[PDB]
């Protein structure tokens, strides 16, 4: 499942932390605000609307059930966007569920708009040229900067299965 | 790996304390198993983040922490 896959790649927090860009984050890679804000009154105010009840704490905390609910909504939002995207969508519709997961994993990390920048990789996937698609994914700055995750994800694109995640 | 105390602590404690523990645990395995990979691992932790490894290291009985090097830098 995407839950198991992204729990592995994103980790699991019940208290706010800040990502590599300085953005407040919680749960399974749930971005609270795309701003380098540390003020906990403001972070908790936004997170309260996202979770649906008043968040408290410095930093704010959620329960495990809330983290799962945020993830399910984040996953659904990303899946909505990837399927309707004029460049990524056609590729997602043309590959098997495992390779769909790889694309969804990337979109969860970088946004569907980030995935759309992988022109060579996407073109190769539409052609079934998996070695070319794999090499294009591994030639990227994304691979340079999150190499372990990019390795596991591009291995899916190459092999068409999830064994790089132990499945 | 699964560690009852570190699992929940890593989910809830202040980020700075948790990242110090994660980074120390990773770097200890690197030094034992693939010491030449220290600079590559440090580079990946800076560019890619540290916090995300809390789940596989402390919350997942099915993940063997000897594999955390490949988790950070990729297979082989
Ligand atoms: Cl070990």
């Amino acid at each position: 499942s995407m839950a198991e896959m992204l729990r592995r790649d994103e980790g699991l927090r019940l208290k706010v932390y800040w990502d590599t860009e300085g953005y407040p984050t919680i749960g399974i890679g749930h971005l609270i605000m795309k701003q380098p804000v540390r003020d906990m009154a403001q972070i908790n105010k936004v997170l309260s609307k996202q979770v649906g009840r008043e968040i408290t704490g410095n930093p704010g905390s959620i329960t495990m059930e809330e983290a799962t609910t945020l993830f399910e909504r984040d996953l659904a939002d990303m899946q909505r966007d990837i399927k309707s995207h004029s460049k990524v969508g056609p590729v997602w519709q043309a590959v098997n569920r495992s390779r769909q997961m790889a694309l969804e994993n990337m979109a969860f990390q970088m946004g569907v708009g980030g995935v759309a920048k992988f022109n060579t990789m996407l073109t190769a996937m539409l052609a079934g040229d998996w070695e070319k698609a794999y090499k294009a994914g591994r030639d990227s700055l994304w691979y340079q900067q999150t190499k372990g995750r990019a390795s596991r994800v591009t291995m899916i694109i190459l092999t068409g299965n999830l064994e790089s995640y132990g499945v | 790996g699964y560690d009852k105390d570190l699992c929940e602590w890593s989910m809830t404690a202040d980020q700075t304390e948790v990242e110090t523990q994660i980074e120390a645990d990773i770097m200890n395995i690197v030094k034992r198993d693939r010491p030449e990979m220290k600079a590559e691992v440090q580079k990946q932790l800076k560019s890619g983040g540290v916090m995300q490894y809390n789940y596989v290291l402390y919350c997942d009985k099915n993940f063997n922490n000897k594999n955390i090097i490949a988790e950070v830098v990729g297979e082989l």
